[PDB]
């Protein structure tokens, strides 16, 4: 999981 | 009487439970935010962001909701939209658990999902509200002050009340930062007690730790759904954070499994990360007799599709  | 006018008003009043196999002689207590409508901590801001937008007139009948979510905020806004009579469109990374995707559609959302590699969700959403700016209202959970405000008004006061003011430490994973921000503001500023506010982020994407240390900010991928946005969100008040703890995805998952198997607590992945962080502090003599309260953001069944199970 990353940006948001 | 104590009958709520719709499901949005029933937010909060979540219980504190003492852990038996973590911490040192019961100094670790967990706040189970899974006991909420839509069954995560985000129900609180789903409600208040809508309530606030209604009260400043940005949200009216006929206007359609937009935001970007890693899931729980999406499910939260969806139950509130359904309860209060709004249409709603949401954006989300492809990689979020199937459960999140599953009930968002059942709640009647016009769903729109983005590149998992980009995390990305925030980008197109804005590109969508531009389509008809007085048709759509974007609630923007990462910067909307109604997010930490409801935590200052409910989550923090509940913690203060239920611990009889004895809480010494609050541990909370950071996604938007709203939870640790609002809670810390309530206890430190409204009730006046100098606690230790502890932010938790994935060791894989420790952008808060890197920032404060003045190092190269290098976000990375991780499995701890709901935290580790890979940037510093506006709704994280860095000034009120005393400590940052990093936790790896494996340990987060193992700890969530332990919460289930050893404590009978049905916690989500980020709940395992928060407890792992709390357990480390709890076993420092310096915290060995402080009361440590840990936010458990969500519940197990929302993660049956993931590594948790
Ligand atoms: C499962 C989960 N854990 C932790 C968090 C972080 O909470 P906050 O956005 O208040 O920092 C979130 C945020 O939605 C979440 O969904
Ligand atoms: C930081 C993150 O993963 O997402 C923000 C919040 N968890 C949401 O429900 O969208």
């Amino acid at each position: 999981f990353e940006y948001g | 009487m104590a009958i709520y006018a719709d499901n949005s008003y029933s937010i909060g009043n979540t219980p504190l439970v003492r852990l038996k196999h973590f911490g040192h002689n019961g100094n670790v207590v967990v706040k189970i935010e899974g006991r909420n409508p839509s069954y995560s901590v985000k129900c609180r801001i789903g409600a208040n962001m809508v309530w606030q937008a209604e009260k400043d007139g940005t949200l009216t009948k006929g206007k359609e909701i937009v935001d970007a979510t890693s899931g729980n905020t999406g499910i939260a806004l969806a139950y509130v939209a359904a309860a209060r009579g709004y249409k709603i469109t949401l954006t989300m990374p492809e990689t979020m658990s199937l459960e999140r995707k599953r009930l968002l559609c059942g709640l009647g959302v016009n769903l729109v999902l983005t590149e998992g590699a980009k995390g990305g969700a925030i980008a197109k959403a804005e590109e969508i509200v531009a389509s008809d700016p007085s048709r759509y209202v974007m609630l923007k959970q990462f910067e909307n002050p109604a997010n930490p405000q409801i935590h200052r008004e409910t989550t923090g006061p509940e913690i203060w009340k239920d611990t009889d003011g004895k809480v010494d430490v609050v541990v909370a994973g950071v996604g938007t930062g709203g939870s640790i921000t609002g809670i810390s503001r309530a206890i430190k500023l409204d009730f006046g007690k100098q606690i230790t506010s502890v932010a938790v982020e994935p060791v894989e994407s420790p952008v808060i730790s890197q920032t404060l240390a003045g190092e190269e900010v290098k976000p990375g991928p991780h499995k701890i759904q709901g935290i580790g946005a890979g940037f510093i969100p506006k709704n994280l008040d860095l000034s009120i954070i005393d400590r940052v703890e990093t936790v790896d995805s494996d340990t987060a998952l193992a700890t969530a499994r332990r919460l289930m198997a050893e404590e009978g607590i049905l916690a989500g992945i980020s709940s395992g990360a928060a407890v792992a962080a709390a357990d480390r502090l709890a076993k420092l003599p310096e915290f060995a007799d402080k009361l440590i309260v840990v936010i458990l953001p969500s519940a197990s069944e929302r993660y049956l599709s993931t590594a948790l199970f």
